[PDB]
RNA sequence: AGGUAGAUUACCUGACGUUCCCAUCUGUGUGAACAUAAUGGUACUGAUCAGGCUCUAAGCAUCUUUACUUCCGUGUUCGGAUGGGAACGGGUGUAUCCUACUUGAUAUGAACCUACC
RNA sequence: GGCGGCACAUCUGUUACAAGAUAACGCAGGUGUCCAAAGAUGAACUCAAUGAGGACAGAAACCUCAUGUAGAAUAUAAGGGUAUAAGUUCAUUUGAUUAUUGAUUCCAGUACAAUCAAUAACUCUGAAAUGAUGGCCUAACGAUCCCUAAGAUUUUUAAUUAGAAAGACAUUUCUAGUUAAUCCUUUAAUAAUAAGGCUUGGGGUGUCAGAAAAGUUACCACAGGGAUAACUGGCUUGUGGCAGCCAAGCGCUCAUAGCGACGUUGCUUUUUGAUCCUUCGAUGUCGGCUCUUCCUAUCCAUUUCAAGCAGAAUUGAAAAAAGGUAUGAUUGUUCACCAUUUAAUAGGGAACGUGAGCUGGGU
RNA sequence: GGGAACGGGCUUGAUUGGAACGGCGGGGAAAGAAGACCCUGUUGAGCUUGACUCUAAUUUAUCAUGUGA
RNA sequence: AAUCCGACUGUUUAAUAAAAACAUAGCAUUCUGAUAAAUCUAAAAGGUUCAUUACAGAAUGUGAUUUCUGCCCAGUGCUCUGAAUGUCAAGGUAAUGAAAUUUACUUAAGCGCGGGUUAACGGCGAAGGUAGCCAAAUGCCUC
RNA sequence: GAUUCACGCAGUGUUAACGUGCAAAUUACUUGUCAUAUUUGAGUAUAGGGGCGAAAGACUCAUCGAACUAUCUAGUAGCUGGUUCCACCUGAAUAUUCCCUUAGGAAGGUCAAAGUAUUAAUAGUAUUGAUUGGUAAAGAUAAUGAUUAGGUGUAACAUCUUGUCAAACUAUGAAUAAACAAAGAAGAAUUCUCAGUGUUAAAUACACUUCAGGAAUUUAAAUAUAAACAUACUUUGAAUCGGCCAAGUCUGGUAAGCAGGACUGGCGAUGCGGGAUGAACCGAACGUCGAGAUAAAGUGCCAAA
RNA sequence: GAAUAGCAGGAAAGCUAUAACAUGAAGAGAAAACGAAAAACUAUGAGAGUGUAGAAAUACAUUUAGCAAUAGUAUCUUUCAA
RNA sequence: UGGAAGUAUAAAUCGAAAAGGUGAUAGUAUUCAUCAAAGUCUAAAUAUUACAGGAAAACUGAUAGCAAAGAAGUACUGUGAA
């Protein structure tokens, strides 16, 4: 919902406790030459129409938020997945 | 074409033809989950005896 | 029909006892429980962590592991057509020492106090005690006579109804 | 006798009054400093001029409550069993198990370690 | 069956039968969320309500004392739990973290999910014991493939200095200093891009163990079903119909000539329901015409009794089912409603009698 | 009567002389047809439509090198 | 003697429907200058209307005569002698890189915006059923 | 593209005949029509997602909401029907989980056959002992909620009584039940000796280690009953998961030979004696027989007494 | 009786062929890279001898042995993980 | 196609060479290895249920075995294919 930024978590890679900043997850841009892009691209070609199901009938209204909580002085990034939320919020 | 949903009639003659089968003596024996230092302790006298044990051995 | 919550149809299972509710005995956590003992599992609703399941209530299980805060019990549940053991680790809060070795203890004493005069008296050469007798189902009664000095006779018949109202 | 720590958690509670305090405990004096709050009321600290007024503790009462026993009552209910009775509804007999509420009598704590008297 | 609903994933109380399990489209409700605090810890305090007092101030503003077992609050449904707290106030904080195990619930003793107990780190709170791996507990959720993120420096190698010990006419090992490379693969060898692997999350399937999916057939077809509807029959009799018990009153006076409220007990299968036992390799599905027979809860005729029976006409009831109970306009009609006539123009059954009996108006 | 709740057969009764001719339409839940009404199949087909996925026809853009300005 | 339907002659479900159904003439609408419109074909100096040329060819609705065809361009169609920088493909251009790749810019019709059209689909409390007609072969209540 | 009759043709009615016919559509009478949108022969043209249609989904060789014929093709079918010798032995099922699952499957239960183990590897029972539960009952100025009335004190409020209640109320709380124990590191106990780790302030305490280990002495005891063709199983596999009935039981319903459940016994799968008859009631379960005592139930006759 | 090559006999039969390969003797890992002893331990357990007595078979004491099976231990191989 | 950032074929556009192709993860660079495409022929080892001629058989024995043990693709049906 609201979490502030600077977090103090444990570092796996400093084996301390260090200053960290938090953000939010988001999926990164599909590429083009990935093996099941590919594969994909493969099977659409030529006559036959749609060979792949298209999923039409979603339920869920909301997703998991996933915190990208990166450590400041080694840049080692952690990935804490909270509850289903409506609106979330990064606090000051 | 509504169905019956359930009954427990001769579920009780069943499972006593065969009766209710106990575990064994080595199922009450198991060890796993016990706690971490009387393992290590309980180790360290099997390993010294064991050690003892095979010294005699080769000295007969 | 009925939910398949955790906790499902616990309204009286888990209320506390009439006058009984808040905090505990402190012989609850202070009792020593040694592997091999006998315990009771008894819910403890008003500690909700480590709450044993509710199947296990008022069972009868075994000590085979002893941790810094719980207990290991042992007990048997019954599943299709055979008997599975089952290891819980419970806190002490959520578990009683049991009695049903109560009566058994002390016969293993008293045989044991009678088995130590045994082992002096045959060193003085005298005749040896006999162990206790074995524990009988009530047995028939023998002849006995009834002195009739203090005897008194009160008639026994069927009695005259009497409407209540 | 008193104080500290307790375990059982009302036989220990609640109301009405009574009895001492020799030590102990409590209530009691003060605010400079640690510390405290709107307030030295609390909590904190420094102390000893007074006091059994309260607390605590011991006892009183046809005291509420609570705790044991009888009774309630083998009456409620109940497991097993008819080609038993009844048109139903429901209710026997047999071999057995057997509460509760109430009422009456009694009780109003026992007990562990340390110190001081 | 459809329309409705979700009893499809799911939680609480109850039905539910004092172990566990546990049905119905049984009953009363709930979920797809909410929270940087409403998570963690420490300290202080005691709540709802009431009584008595205090300028405005009064039934409700705020202050004080006393009583106050929770009658308040605790995000939410319900049920549990909680008083020097699990509630209120204040303060610090991020354990709502990483890694490795073993169990318990659902259970096929599969997965997911939930509930725990430990161990190794690093932390938070507190003087400290402890407590903390999210929320006081029971619901608050998701496989394969695909996409998309994070992680694999703790150590292992090679080359060259310095030193040392074994080694057939070269080369390995140990030691310190250095420099370089370092999770694995792209198969002739390397390189920087690219891609693929391994571990763990997210994107999601609500038909919630998870296809990608609009109708209509009266032009219809096939495999089947009395596992299942439309007609008879069968159980039931709410509803329809008929009959009783009591007696407050009506009947000029008068509970009962004739009625009979408030209640209450039955019978019938001539209504309509409720059910799905028989029939789906078929029991020809309405009415009318025709014809026979049966029931009486009798419309007429016969014999009786009673009256608020003077006569006449009537009304209530008993014996009695051997005999009678009509013609037409409209409507397919059963029914209905009119016009007559009659001693009366009663009510019903027989596979809602009766289609290798008719008819075919209805459907 | 009970029985799959409408028997020719079973139980208990009524009752029975063997073979049949002409009629007859009560019964044989008479014959004809693996119900066409209804439902169920993860069975079809005709027809319809921004149901899903495609396709002919039509259409638009680019490429496919005639000379001189 | 009246009423309903179809105007009339005609046609129709061979084997349960001969009719109120179809056709019809009349009326009206749409497209097309012929290398076209419609349209058969896998293709084609291929085919049909077409030995034709708008008084024609092709596609439709209503259904003789008389009288009259009301209001609506919002929606879905259809159309425009129109719209540029709202969205639009393959391509083309440029930059980086060792290169694949990646990025940026520019591109047609269509859709979106604007105008016309209801003898187009249709609606008539964008406009609120006008003229007429009626328990109608159209009215449940209703006999 | 007027009205009619006739030769012809059709098919309005009889809803006539016939309806195992003359006929896989005909006959008789009645009716209609009977030349220009008329009737008709032969030739010819149009062919199956096609043709042709004054439009009925009509016709296209008795075949048309997509002809006939042959091949793919023995198309697929969770659906219906059938499935062939004898004796003997054992002998079921309708729970649970998942499924586009509901006329079907897989895991699992019940069952059979094979193959083992001297076997800490017996119990659908009772007794004694320590418990668990919140049902029947009980209660109602005992907490929550409902509810009639009467006193006493200051309508109302207190307070003492009174009558009647709760599936989603409870102090108390059975009967029937659930899970323990009644001597398996291998049938007890005691004495001496005694080690490794750790706990601990330190331990000689304590915990685990075959009550580490080792040696002597004593010892077969520790409820009842039953149980060696006992007990424990291992593997492989079949069928089945439509069920129905009874009741000193329950829920929805006015009720049902209605719908759905808890425990047990049955029928299904089961004949026999009795209830005249009957899937389920009562007695009792079955190799072929003889003689006897019996069970349920009967003893006027049918019918033994 | 892998193909295949020879033999007697004429033979779809029979006999012979130092032999490719299959399954197995080693297992874990996605793969790179690797690759199994403390010449084992503990418990119960099959069997074999003696003595005595009942006295017919058989029943007790005592000496030794410890296989199979089950459970549990050290140690070792590979793996992020046994 | 097993061939997976393209195994083979074909079409539209484009189009090489002081040669070059391949080493199946796309890209570029340097080595290495091995071949040298875009013309042609070629015996032997191999297949065979047409048809013809033979030999066998744990095959069938007149409802069996081919549809056909006789004037059998005959009699007969259909407009025709059949």
């Amino acid at each position: 919902v609201v979490v502030p930024k600077t977090r103090k978590t444990y570092c796996p890679r400093c084996d301390k406790h260090t200053p960290h900043k938090v953000s939010q997850y988001k999926k990164g841009k599909d590429s083009l030459h990935v093996q099941g892009k590919r594969r994909y691209d493969r099977k659409q070609q030529g006559f036959g129409g749609q060979t792949k199901p298209v999923f039409k009938k979603k339920a869920k209204t909301t997703k998991k938020v996933v915190l990208k909580i990166e450590c400041t002085k080694c840049k080692y990034k952690l990935q804490k997945c909270l509850k289903r939320c409506k609106h979330f919020e990064l606090g000051n | 074409s509504k169905d019956k949903n359930r009954s427990s009639h001769n579920q009780s003659h069943k499972a006593h033809r065969n009766g209710f089968y106990k575990p064994k003596k080595s199922a009450y024996m198991s060890t796993k989950g016990m706690n971490v230092q009387v393992l290590k302790n309980t180790k360290a006298q099997r390993k010294f005896a064991l050690a003892k044990k095979l010294e005699a051995k080769k000295a007969a | 029909p009925l939910s398949n919550g955790r906790n499902r149809r616990t309204r009286k299972l888990f209320k506390r006892p009439f006058r009984g509710h808040g905090l505990s005995n402190t012989s609850t956590i202070l009792h020593t429980y040694k592997v091999g003992d006998y315990v009771t599992i008894l819910c403890n609703s008003s500690i909700q962590h480590g709450l044993p399941y509710k199947a296990f209530h008022g069972k009868t299980g075994r000590v085979w592991n002893v941790n810094p805060h719980a207990i290991g019990v042992m007990v048997n549940k019954k599943v299709n057509n055979r008997i599975v053991v089952k290891r819980l680790h419970i806190s002490p809060e959520h578990i009683k020492p049991s009695g049903c070795q109560k009566d058994f203890l002390e016969r293993k004493a008293a045989v044991a106090a009678i088995r130590k005069q045994n082992i002096q008296l045959k060193k003085e050469g005298k005749p040896l005690l006999p162990l206790p007798a074995k524990r009988l189902p009530k047995q028939p009664r023998p002849a006995e006579l009834i002195k009739g000095a203090d005897i008194k006779f009160t008639t026994v018949a069927p009695l005259k109804f009497e409407e209540l109202y």
